[PDB]
């Protein structure tokens, strides 16, 4: 231990965090764009399925 | 008596636009694009052929308005009635909630972490957070004192200085204070109080 | 009134002209890198070292559950699909000399513009989530992509308003 | 050229006051310049309440309170706290 | 007949969804035994 | 109805007077310092000692990124703009005592008062933000700095009400 070359028991960096980042939240954008896709898919029907 | 010298920490200089800091730049970049996309898609769905101008009050202006108001959590004046716009409304709302809560939590966390700080004081805590380097004049009586004493805190400090590398020892008091100033913190120096409170 | 048909062509032209350069240039990202340990620039396809004698020493990039997203990034289809859909929108707005007074192709052009616009947002999200894998910064082609997106979402609304002014306006 | 909205002064104050809190008021600007304002003010509020909540959550954890006098010299630049010595002893003669 | 409120199944679904995410929806129950469901949720 | 043309003028001149008095006096702040430590008071321009043998001695203040904001604090451009706009508003309402029935003087006057208020806000905010980088307290000229705004906006509202009451009453 007393000629060791690493923090053998305590190494707490306790950092100012790296802020929240897009890697943590991207799932919400992933669902959002799919919701817009479904919206257009139904919009191509709602007003015009009775066309003849 | 023997006492310790450190770099004076100055005072902080908060940036005027600090309020964006708890949320990384790419988030703010993507928010505007998603806002535009949702507003334009809600317009395009809102004005297919009614077959009459009263059929839908959601012209493009009102679409932009409703999108903004939905994001700001302050309400609106006209909700969408077509299922098409209903769904996207709901989704967008969900997104808004997620973002708001996340931001708030992050800010709170950052504040707490910035106020647990407990700066190094009393000169005994130095025993633990040995990532701040410390040393003495070489060949001096302070060195002989640390070698000769037999108390666990000083035993540990001695064992550290005896085993740490690169060398913490210096030739002259001028060299010592120069090393402190040039390290801009993170290095602390040992000398007699009647010398310390003169350098101050 | 009436004259805005020109602006549809001007917008679609600008968007198509921008996006080819945006997809076709090696200047999406600046970073530290290697070209076998120096400041470096990278496109979607290849990476080049600079800031020294090795200027223009380059190699093709290697991209290699997370595997499926890595494969989506590697196939890189969404940027190119944006160009494909704007090309189809161009083929749509070319319908000046057929099915006049119907304008349904003109309306479909708005759909193609919107679906193109979505593609760049997806692309950027995928790209950033891949680069998250530096003190980096973004080159001009990123701003070219963003500007082409903005012009894409600009022109579709005006095209659908023209469809209204040329078809709905006839209903009385 | 526009004499149709209900934005009397007192009504405008009522809108603003409601818009500081989150209770969605009935009236809307209905015009362009009105919405320019209504946009920004919303953002103002959104940021303020957030920050306040964060700081509240924060202070209630660390709870560190010291330094009434400490400096051992600032005991003379006030007259709220009394101080004195043993009488008749050398501690007085020192003074 | 009693007609004090107009809620349909789809409309009620929309009201409830909006009410969950606190986005100030338009219609209210407007009668007895509806205020309770409005308050609880 | 009627008398509104009078009360606008006295309030405008009162706001003008109290604002120029605020700009001109040594009692924005109380603190400690040295004029060459002792209780000390400062205006915007100059700082002067009290409570001792040096009482009434004064010194200049060292004005010199934050450098640009410090230059803004030094020039004090925003309260100067507020003063000059408030003066021009008073001149407008005084000028509206002749060449009457055009009614657009009052429309400009309200805008003058409101813009003087907006110019006061930024001034006060910058003045505080520059110090908060001590048992301080704000002096009565700070409260004059508040009252200038409090009356100025009310005078502007009264001005616009007077405008809508004088004008177009011929047809409504």
């Amino acid at each position: 231990y007393d000629k060791g070359e690493c923090g053998a028991k305590d190494s707490g960096s306790k950092e100012k965090t790296s802020a929240l980042s897009l890697s943590n939240v991207a799932g919400v954008f992933y669902i959002l764009v799919g919701g817009l896709g479904l919206a257009m898919l139904v919009a191509l029907i709602e007003f015009c399925y009775k066309s003849r | 008596g023997i006492s310790i010298m450190i770099k004076k920490p100055q005072k902080s200089k908060p940036g005027v636009f600090s309020f964006l800091d708890p949320l990384a730049y790419e988030i703010w970049m993507c928010i505007v694009f998603a806002y535009i996309g949702v507003s334009v898609v809600l317009f395009l769905v809102s004005r297919f052929s009614p077959y009459s101008e009263s059929t839908n009050e959601f012209g493009i202006f009102n679409s932009l308005w409703f999108s903004l108001g939905a994001f700001m959590q302050q309400g609106c004046d006209i909700s969408p009635r077509s299922l098409s716009g209903r769904i996207v409304g709901g989704v967008w709302w969900f997104f808004t909630l997620i973002i708001i809560s996340s931001y708030t939590a992050n800010l709170a966390a950052f504040l707490t972490v910035e106020r647990m700080v407990s700066p190094i004081e009393s000169a005994e805590d130095l025993s633990k957070q040995t990532e701040i380097a410390y040393g003495t004049l070489d060949s001096g009586s302070t060195k002989e004192f640390f070698r000769r004493s037999k108390i666990a805190v000083f035993d540990k400090m001695w064992t550290y200085m005896r085993s740490a590398e690169p060398s913490v020892f210096v030739r002259t008091t001028a060299e010592g204070v120069a090393r402190v100033r040039k390290s801009k913190g993170k290095y602390a120096y040992l000398l007699e109080s009647t010398m310390n409170e003169y350098i101050e | 009134r009436g004259v805005q048909m020109l602006l549809t062509t001007v917008g679609a032209f600008a968007a198509f002209s921008l996006m080819t350069i945006a997809v076709g240039t090696d200047y999406w990202l600046y970073s530290r890198g290697v070209c076998k340990e120096v400041m470096t620039h990278s496109g979607l396809w290849r990476t080049c070292c600079l800031e020294g004698n090795f200027k223009g020493l380059c190699k093709q990039i290697d991209h290699f559950a997370e595997y499926f997203l890595r494969a989506v990034r590697a196939s890189s289809i969404f940027p190119i699909l944006s160009v494909i859909l704007l090309f189809m929108g161009g083929l749509c707005i070319a319908a000046s000399e057929f099915y006049k007074t119907r304008h349904n192709i003109i309306l479909s052009a708005g759909i193609f513009f919107v679906s193109a616009g979505l593609s760049n947002i997806i692309g950027i999200i995928v790209y950033i989530s891949a680069n998250a894998g530096n003190s980096y910064s973004y080159g001009w082609s990123f701003y070219f992509g963003a500007l082409s997106f903005i012009i894409a979402e600009m022109v579709g609304v005006l095209a659908v308003h023209m469809f209204i002014d040329r078809h709905k306006q006839l209903t009385g």
